[PDB]
């Protein structure tokens, strides 16, 4: 973002980032899952503060 | 008079608690409760029982003695 033109950035990216692998080797595909929420309390008592 | 906030000084203690809707009210009410009750009863029975056993013995002896006294004797 700033003073630039889109095609120049695209060409530079094609030059300097074409070596990255993006095949998702084997089933090594980390996918998130739903997270359980819990109503609860946590209390750290430090009366000196 | 006494109110929460400066009743005493406490430091370096962490407390974890869980909401009442996230947990059971009767987790192990029979599997674990009965052994604990047996433990407490075994602890307390030797302290509590012998006085009442002695009272029972005195009660029986006194009642039998009174009943024997009331009945008449020969001669």
């Amino acid at each position: 973002a700033g003073g630039l033109e889109h095609r120049q950035l695209l060409d530079l990216a094609q030059k300097h980032f074409s070596g990255l692998s993006g095949t998702y080797d084997e089933d090594a595909v980390p996918t998130l899952s739903p997270c359980r929420f819990t109503g609860s309390q946590i209390c750290h008592r430090e009366d000196g503060l | 008079g006494r109110q929460f906030g400066h009743l005493t000084r406490v430091r370096h203690v962490i407390t974890y608690s869980l909401s009442p809707f996230e947990q059971r009210a009767f987790p192990h009410y029979f599997s674990k409760g009965i052994p604990n009750v047996l433990r407490r009863t075994r602890a307390c029975i030797l302290r509590v029982a012998p006085p009442f056993v002695a009272f029972y013995l005195v009660y029986t002896w006194g009642t039998q003695e009174f009943e024997k006294s009331k009945r008449k004797n020969p001669a």
